[PDB]
């Protein structure tokens, strides 16, 4: 599933009031049970990244972002295999824990679909 | 008739089912006094072979 | 443990060493469990029932 | 360069079992494979160290095998190793499958390794079955004519793959003897196909339980994982040898060892009890062309993972829904099993029927809408917009 | 040799991460480790932590899967005893 | 299912052999053979027992070659083509009551007697089956019975009627080493003795399985001590993390 | 790229048949090696299928070879293509050898390449004899026996070994039940063995008939190689088809269709064709420990090839002295045959006994002697001081 | 003597001729051995036993 598409979803549901009181509440509990801030992690650390989209995505990710991405996978790896989690204070936080990749992954995605669709329009004479 | 089930090959118990007749522990096929399929995966009735009559014996083949 | 340090010192076992051990185990070992085997089962065995027997 | 790494031989076996760099993290799930190499090797020895005193004519298969437990010395050491090494052969590649599907191991780019593997469980399936004939007791003549009639169902020319398979009238002499020829020759089939099988886990290498990448932290299979799979190696070795020396005849049934008759089919038949989840599907089905279409199908759906797996991040470690639905998936296979084990009588009926019914829905309806809520839910908790 | 296709792992020197830096690593031989012993009264009440999360996503679907199973049975059971057989030539045929 | 049709479940007698460091009795297994001898060997086969197996097990040397030269087995042609007759050897198999399946079935109404020498790994029960059932045959069926001409009920028997009537009766056999011969002492022993027909590397393999199960667990112990040792160094590591300058 | 270059498994065969850049003049006998493949393909299948319909036990062994003769749908096509193909594979085997003594293959860097060689040539011989013992005939029985006795040799624990490989007194049941088993594990040995030769080939890649380097004009395998190896499969084919089909016993011995019999040997026992020039060289020494020794030595001697081979330029293409030895060498590999073919009477012992010397001192005398000779006359022959 | 059909002997020639040897046939009803007239899947008898 695209990003375009869960972002089309996700956007309809949040400017809504009358779905955006009832689910978000709801995908706030599912994002703490999942428990990945309690390894480390920020969300977007954990889309799987083999394929084009988003190699094309993290390439454009500027220096500062993908050193601190690096730090943040080993630091996770290294707490898994000793079958702790980190101490509470070094948790991410719910205001950290924002979208910083997605802006590349839908830039890319758009590429894409234009490149899809030029190579295939029809000619009307 | 051949005791030949004809779901899968298996040779129905005798005097057993829910009919009065044979019943496959296969797969759970149910035949009744003349040897007819009742209920289970079986699409047929066993076969019946050539046969006659001689007197007091009859002769299968 | 000091007691390592006299025999190998700071030095793993060779091979050797454990090939040779290998061999004194499988002996000493076997007799250590036949041995206990049949005291446990004393009076079942052919032993035992031979002896109650003559003939 | 160091010599393993020159040698057109012992390069092979540096990448593979030396220097492969693996995921820091990997757990003892990861054991499994390791575990299935084994469980192959000791199939194929004690295999032929018995096929020298095997005889395959219907009229001497059954008592060759008790000859093999009388008079060979070691004999039932090697009939019981090889009888109950199936069985864990078999534990081992569900928890290896199972594991596959916990942490998304069948996404992409392990597509091919996943689709290598499914042959490979058919095969072995196959090759077990085989062996299963070849004791000739009651059990093995009524398996060898159900599963060779199990190609009837194919219309026009069906009964006459039947005639063909058993090289004859019924299961007979040509039957038994070209089962036990077959059963020799497929092991080495799947050998060749667990070779392929790590040529295309060579390329990508393995994943890790957090779902994402290993390239930033990877360490040495030598000395790490070699000494960590040796751990699980004698784990397996003790729990075997507990059946082999203790309790043999646990996971048989007392019905081979009553010779295969042609007129007397057992009043109470229970198969392999891993083939009970599917015995239960096929019974499960009153018609008999859709019954077996169902029960091969249920092998087949694996294939569809990839596919209707929706989300955007792999494996169930951090998923709340999918975590909870993997594991009713688990023990509906398990219900399965039990309801194969039990007489086709009411309650039981039905509740084979649904099973089925939860079992396909898993892969074709479940997954795909299950990862679909999870991926917008994970989005709106967190986008200000 | 002959050309390769290109993967998601490379190989020690070239694995295909992104480019580290800022990170520093440090460890101490397993020789110089207080040998193997404190695994306890450290590592104990911190263990079965792993699986006070985990049970709940197994015991539920156990428990359901286990009360469906012996629902059944008891009423197989019930079905083919004296008192049942009138209700089994209800549900049965 | 009916629990007439499954069969009354056999419960567990304490028998000598069961348990991980427990041999055969092989006083019993003696007196077992002498109870099959006399009483069970008129319509039931042994064809997989040798007479050889019984020596060093619940007989002596001499013992068994007396027992099976009592028997004649067919011999190797004269110098002249005609066949002829000798007595058993250590070599041979026990002898069956009947020639053929045919004779079985006339001397039983119809009924063929199974072949003793898998008969407790043949079914489920094993030798709390065989016991309960040769000592559980009523004076009389249950009430309401409709038990066949020629049939017999015995609850433990899978469907009650069975073609086999009761045959062990309080002191038919007189045992050679003093023991009261009740109905349930020999139950008790010919199936003790049916045990060691079908598992006769049942002592041995159990003697094996105490060694093999001492030298795996102390390995399995072991290697968990050396993999954690090989993977400190990994386990305890530490990171530090320093943004980098622009 | 295309994708015959980037699928895992597709890269292997593009790299190995395909792409695979081959000297521009290599001959025919460089077809040798894809006849040898072939002829294992058709020994392994045909095998396979008769196996389906063979007994192994001894009192059934050789009825149920006649029971594929007689009965089986296409059987004697089964038995008679399994024979003769043994033949030939290794007529094909002598010349795919004899290639590489002629042009130098064995020389560095292919050693690694000639030594898996004789391995395999080894486990070939140990094949094809199993099988010969299956058929349980006159030869057989006897060939069995003296093949097992042949390690009675060794001082001490000998007649033990022998006693053990017999699992008896004498060759009988337990010994052809073991050979049938052996007989079906080696031929996929051979297989894996084979894999390596192929592998230890494409580091260097083929050599060709100059004995020079192919590096500055190589053409494609694809195409140009995959079509005449056609050319000699299709004539090896129709070869083989005259024998089996018109004459399918020449190959053979009449002693083979009666049964064993422990009792009495033949009055005339000539062993397989192949077999002669060893049989031969064992014959030739008074001794019987000396006898067995000088025999194997006889196949390992080839391992010493690379060493002995003085010369600065590989192969006999440009060298008149070492192509006359060589085929002095050729000529009297076929004297040992006929010798072995004849009784052990007045001018055969000596005649056989000469004959096995100038076999050894190929290798050891006359190789080095004459390249070292060789290389002084190109010498000489240029230098102006 | 089923090989013989179609080769040098007709059906019913070869089926005399294996008629006029005997074989020995499964026991009766009592176990009792029986003897038999020879049919086309047996083999051409041997002059001694
Ligand atoms: C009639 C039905 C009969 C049923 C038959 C049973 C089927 C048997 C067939 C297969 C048997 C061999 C398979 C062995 C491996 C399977 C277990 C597995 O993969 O669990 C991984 C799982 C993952 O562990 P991890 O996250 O990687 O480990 C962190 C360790 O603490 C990291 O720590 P560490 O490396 O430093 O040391 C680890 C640990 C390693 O211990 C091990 O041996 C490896 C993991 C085994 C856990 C026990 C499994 C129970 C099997 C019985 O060593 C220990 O000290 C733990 C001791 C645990 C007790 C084992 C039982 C002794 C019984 C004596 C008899 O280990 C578990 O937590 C086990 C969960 C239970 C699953 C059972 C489901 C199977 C049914
Ligand atoms: C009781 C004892 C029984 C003994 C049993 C016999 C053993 C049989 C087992 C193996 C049989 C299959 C093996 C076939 C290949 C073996 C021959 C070989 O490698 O010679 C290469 C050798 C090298 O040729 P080249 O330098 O690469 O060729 C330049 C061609 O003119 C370049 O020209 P091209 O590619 O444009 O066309 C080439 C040629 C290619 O022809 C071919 O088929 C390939 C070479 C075969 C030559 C004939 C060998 C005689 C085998 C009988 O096609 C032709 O037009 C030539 C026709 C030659 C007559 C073949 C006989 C027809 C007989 C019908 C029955 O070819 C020969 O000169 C043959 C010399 C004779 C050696 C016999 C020693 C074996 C004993
Ligand atoms: C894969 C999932 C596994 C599903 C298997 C669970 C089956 C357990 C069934 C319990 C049962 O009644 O077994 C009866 C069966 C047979 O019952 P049955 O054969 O006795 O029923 C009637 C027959 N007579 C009259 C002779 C008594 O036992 C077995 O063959 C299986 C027991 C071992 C199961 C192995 C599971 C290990 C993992
Ligand atoms: C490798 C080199 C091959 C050497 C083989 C040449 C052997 C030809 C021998 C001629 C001969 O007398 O064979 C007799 C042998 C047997 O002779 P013999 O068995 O008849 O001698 C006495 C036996 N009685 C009394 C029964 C007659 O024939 C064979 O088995 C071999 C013939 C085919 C050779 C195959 C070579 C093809 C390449
Ligand atoms: C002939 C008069 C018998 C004597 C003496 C004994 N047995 Fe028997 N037995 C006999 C028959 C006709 C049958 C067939 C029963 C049937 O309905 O099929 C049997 C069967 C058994 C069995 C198998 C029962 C089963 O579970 O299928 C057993 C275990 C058995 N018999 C044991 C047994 C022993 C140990 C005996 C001596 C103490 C004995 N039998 C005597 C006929 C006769
Ligand atoms: C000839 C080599 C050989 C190979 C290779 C082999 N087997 Fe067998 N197998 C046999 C023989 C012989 C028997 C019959 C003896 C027996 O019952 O154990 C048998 C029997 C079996 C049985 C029946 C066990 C029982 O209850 O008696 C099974 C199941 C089986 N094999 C599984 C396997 C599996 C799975 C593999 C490989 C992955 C395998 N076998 C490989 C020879 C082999
Ligand atoms: C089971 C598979 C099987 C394989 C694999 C196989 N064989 Fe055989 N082979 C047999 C059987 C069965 C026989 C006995 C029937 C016969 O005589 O042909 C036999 C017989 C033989 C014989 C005796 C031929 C004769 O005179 O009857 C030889 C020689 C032989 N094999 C060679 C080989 C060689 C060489 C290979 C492989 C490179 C091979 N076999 C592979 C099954 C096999
Ligand atoms: C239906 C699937 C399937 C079957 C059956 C299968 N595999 Fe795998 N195997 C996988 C997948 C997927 C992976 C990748 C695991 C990962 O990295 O997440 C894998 C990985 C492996 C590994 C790497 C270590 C591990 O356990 O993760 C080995 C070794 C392996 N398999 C061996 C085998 C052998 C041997 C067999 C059976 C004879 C087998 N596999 C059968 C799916 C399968
Ligand atoms: C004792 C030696 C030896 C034996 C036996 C041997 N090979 Fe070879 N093989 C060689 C050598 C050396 C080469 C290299 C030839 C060259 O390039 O000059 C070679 C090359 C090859 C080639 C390349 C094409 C050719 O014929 O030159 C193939 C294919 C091959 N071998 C297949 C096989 C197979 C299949 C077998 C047998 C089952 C086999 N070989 C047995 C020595 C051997
Ligand atoms: C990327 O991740 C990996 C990973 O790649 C690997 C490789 C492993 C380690 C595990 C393996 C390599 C398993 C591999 C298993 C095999 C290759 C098995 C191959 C199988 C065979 C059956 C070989 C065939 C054997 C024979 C033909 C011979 C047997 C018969 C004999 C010796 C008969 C002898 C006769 C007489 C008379 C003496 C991991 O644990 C792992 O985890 C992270
Ligand atoms: C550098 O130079 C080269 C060169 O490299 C190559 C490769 C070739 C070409 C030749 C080859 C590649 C030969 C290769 C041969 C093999 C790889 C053979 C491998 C052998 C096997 C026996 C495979 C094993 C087969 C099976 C397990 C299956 C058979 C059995 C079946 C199908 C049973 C089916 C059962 C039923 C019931 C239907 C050249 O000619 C050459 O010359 C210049
Ligand atoms: C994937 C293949 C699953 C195999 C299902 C067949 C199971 C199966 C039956 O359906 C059956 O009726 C009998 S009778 C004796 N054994 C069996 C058996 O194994
Ligand atoms: S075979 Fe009778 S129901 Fe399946």
């Amino acid at each position: 599933q695209s990003f375009t598409s869960i972002a089309r979803i996700g956007d309809y549901i949040l400017k809504s009031p009358v779905l955006s009181k009832l689910c978000v509440p709801v995908a706030n509990q599912f994002i703490n049970l999942a428990g990945y801030k309690k390894l480390g992690l920020k969300f977007d650390d954990l889309i799987a990244e083999e394929n084009p989209i988003m190699q094309t995505a993290l390439r454009r990710l500027p220096e500062d972002e993908s050193y601190a991405r690096a730090y943040r996978i080993i630091r996770a790896h290294q707490t898994e295999l000793t079958h702790h989690l980190l101490p509470r204070n070094e948790w991410i936080k719910a205001q950290e824990d924002v979208p910083y990749l997605l802006p590349y992954i839908l830039e890319a995605e758009a590429a894409a679909k234009e490149k899809d669709e030029l190579d295939n329009i029809e000619v009307s004479k | 008739m051949l005791g030949i089930c004809t779901h899968l090959g298996c040779v129905p118990i005798g005097e057993a089912g829910d009919f009065g007749g044979w019943f496959c522990p296969c797969h759970g096929s149910h035949y009744d006094i003349s040897g007819r399929i009742r209920k289970g995966p079986a699409p047929l009735n066993l076969e019946i072979p050539a046969y006659e009559f001689d007197g007091d014996k009859v002769i299968v083949g | 443990s000091s007691l390592y340090k006299t025999f190998f010192k700071r030095n793993a076992v060779f091979v050797g060493t454990i090939f040779a051990g290998a061999f004194v185990f499988q002996t000493v070992f076997d007799t250590a469990i036949t041995s206990w085997y049949e005291n446990h089962n004393k009076g079942k065995l052919w032993k035992d029932v031979k002896a109650r027997i003559a003939a | 360069m160091a010599f393993r790494k020159s040698n057109v031989y012992l390069s092979l076996v540096n990448s593979y079992i030396i220097d492969s760099p693996q995921p820091s993290s990997i757990n003892y799930w990861w054991n499994m494979g390791s575990l299935l190499g084994l469980c192959l090797v000791i199939q194929i020895v004690t295999g032929i160290f018995m096929a020298m005193h095997y005889s395959s004519n219907i009229e001497l298969a059954f008592s060759s095998v008790e000859h093999i437990m009388r008079d060979v010395h070691n004999g039932y050491i090697l009939r019981y190793l090889h009888a109950n090494g199936a069985s864990f052969f078999f534990m081992v590649m569900f928890m290896h499958m199972a594991k596959g599907l916990y942490y998304g191991s069948y996404r992409s780019p392990r597509v091919t390794l996943w689709n290598v593997g499914v042959i490979i469980f058919t095969l072995t399936i196959a090759t077990a079955f085989l062996g299963y004939c070849c004791v000739y007791g009651q059990m093995s003549h009524w398996g060898a004519t159900v599963i060779t009639n199990l190609f009837s169902a194919i219309p026009f020319v069906g009964n006459d793959i039947v005639s063909w398979l058993w090289g004859g009238f019924s299961v007979s002499n040509p039957t038994i003897q070209r089962f036990f020829a077959l059963h020799y020759l497929v092991p080495f089939i799947i050998a060749a196909m667990v070779i392929m099988h790590l040529m295309a886990l060579h390329i990508h290498g393995s994943s890790n339980p957090l779902g994402i990448t290993g390239n930033l932290d990877r360490i040495p299979m030598h000395s790490y994982f070699i000494f960590k799979d040796l751990v699980t190696v004698f784990l397996f070795m003790l729990i075997l040898a507990l059946f082999v020396f203790y309790s043999p005849n646990t996971l048989g049934h007392p019905d081979n060892y009553i010779p295969g008759n042609p007129l007397v089919t057992p009043a109470s038949i229970v198969p392999e009890w891993y083939l009970l989840p599917f015995y239960a599907i096929l019974r499960s089905i009153p018609d008999k062309l859709l019954g077996v279409i169902t029960m091969f199908a249920a092998i087949l759906v694996l294939l569809v993972l990839p596919f209707t797996d929706r989300s955007v991040v792999r494996g169930n470690t951090f998923k709340v829904l999918s975590k909870f639905f993997f594991f009713i998936f688990v023990f509906n296979f398990v219900l399965l099993g039990q309801i194969g084990a039990c007489h086709v009588e009411v309650p039981y009926v039905l509740m084979g029927q649904i099973a089925t019914f939860i079992y396909f829905a898993y892969f074709l309806i479940i997954v795909p809408v299950i990862s679909t809520i999870e991926n917008v839910l994970f989005y709106i908790g967190r986008v200000n917009k | 040799g002959p050309p390769s296709g290109k993967t998601y792992m490379g190989w020690w020197g070239h694995m295909g991460g992104p480019k580290q830096k800022g990170i520093t690593s440090y460890a101490v031989s397993p020789y110089a480790q207080k040998p193997l012993q404190g695994i306890f009264h450290n590592a104990v009440f911190n263990s079965f932590r792993r699986f006070k999360s985990q049970f709940l996503y197994v015991l539920i679907p156990a428990g359901i899967y286990w009360y469906w199973w012996k629902n059944g049975n008891e009423y197989n059971e019930f079905l083919y005893s004296k008192a049942g057989r009138e209700e089994l030539e209800r549900v049965n045929v | 299912m009916t629990a007439a049709e499954h069969g009354l479940h056999a419960p567990a007698y304490a028998w000598s052999h069961n348990g991980p460091f427990e041999t055969f009795d092989h006083a019993s297994i003696r007196r077992g053979y002498q109870v099959y001898r006399e009483v069970c060997a008129a319509c039931h086969s042994l064809d997989r027992v040798a007479w050889r197996t019984l020596v060093g097990v619940s007989h002596t040397n001499e013992e068994v070659r007396n027992m099976a030269e009592e028997f004649e087995y067919d011999d190797e042609p004269d110098e002249q083509g005609n066949p002829k007759k000798r007595p058993g050897k250590l070599s041979d198999y026990i002898p069956g009551p009947y020639p053929n399946e045919q004779a079985a079935r006339a001397a039983n109404q119809g009924a063929l007697p199974p072949d003793l020498s898998l008969i407790v790994k043949a079914r489920h029960g094993g030798c709390d089956y065989i016991f309960s059932l040769l000592t559980g045959y009523p004076d009389e069926p249950p009430a309401g019975v409709a038990l066949p001409p020629g049939s017999n009920y015995n609850p433990y028997f899978p469907g009650g009627s069975i073609a086999m009537a009761r045959v062990l009766f309080d002191d038919m056999v007189e045992y050679e080493d003093g023991t009261p011969a009740t109905t349930s002492q020999m139950a008790k022993d010919v199936t003790t003795f049916l045990n060691w027909c079908a598992e006769p590397e049942h002592d041995e393999r159990k003697r094996l399985g105490l060694k093999t199960v001492i030298i795996l667990s102390s390995l399995y112990l072991l290697s968990i001590w050396v993999k954690k040792f090989k993977w400190a160094g990994i386990k305890t590591r530490k990171f530090v993390f320093n943004p980098p300058k622009p």
